């Protein structure tokens, strides 16, 4: 009964920033962490960074001075903003449900195309 | 970060054969180790977690193994609802994933 669901914004052009909404249901933000992970097209997966129940984020180490993570609690939603895109940024980007060692449930995930 | 190197990057199948894939870490993950199967447009999904156990729901021709940098994935008898990419992945410090295995019908 979990449900995590995507929302981003389609096409964007590079150097822009993007912001993606993850949706969550069934559970709670403060008892889970939510980990963002991206697939380029063709590719494998990337892990990007994971925002705790308490609050506390992680960061691919790569890219994390390009990426911030946040919640509303109150709303149920994560967050994933990205500046300065590079067309390198385009992939599918889904947001995963943490428990133990593992991503037991995962979005749908959402396409971004950064195209000028 | 420790990396995880996927073995074979494709492979192709028949219905009813029995494969291994391999995932090596190029630094001791301690069997924080979690294998995924994804299939064409959709989302990853659980499969196997801390080395050895498997997610609900998943039928038991899959098995792992695995210690130090060394983890193994094995299904008996392919099923033609078991072709797609497989990927692990480590919870040793910062989490990464392996490259992924196509498992591609012959």
């Amino acid at each position: 009964q979990v449900q995590l669901q995507e929302s981003g914004p389609g096409l964007v052009a590079p150097s822009q920033s993007l912001s993606i909404t993850c949706t969550v249901s069934g559970f709670s933000l403060t008892g889970y962490g939510v980990n963002w992970v991206r697939q380029p097209p063709g590719k494998g997966l990337e892990w990007l960074g994971m925002i705790w129940g308490d609050g506390n984020t992680d960061y691919n180490s790569a890219l994390k001075s390009r990426l911030s993570i946040s919640k509303d609690n109150s709303k149920s939603q994560v967050f994933l903003k990205m500046n300065s895109l590079h067309t390198d940024d385009t992939a599918r980007y889904y947001c995963a449900r943490e428990r133990d060692y593992r991503l037991d449930y995962w979005g749908q995930g959402t396409t971004v195309t950064v195209s000028s | 970060d420790i990396v995880l190197t996927q073995s074979p990057a494709s492979l192709s199948a028949s219905v009813g054969e029995t494969v291994t894939i391999t995932c090596r870490a190029s630094g001791n993950i301690h069997n924080y180790l979690a294998w995924y199967q994804q299939k064409q447009g959709k989302s990853p999904q659980l499969l196997v977690y801390y080395t050895t156990t498997l997610a609900d729901g998943v039928p038991s021709r899959f098995s792992g193994s695995g210690s130090g940098t060394q983890y193994s994935l094995k299904i008996n008898s392919l099923q033609p609802d078991d072709f797609g990419s497989y990927y692990c992945q480590h919870f040793w410090s910062t989490p990464t994933f392996g490259g992924g295995t196509k498992l591609e019908i012959k």
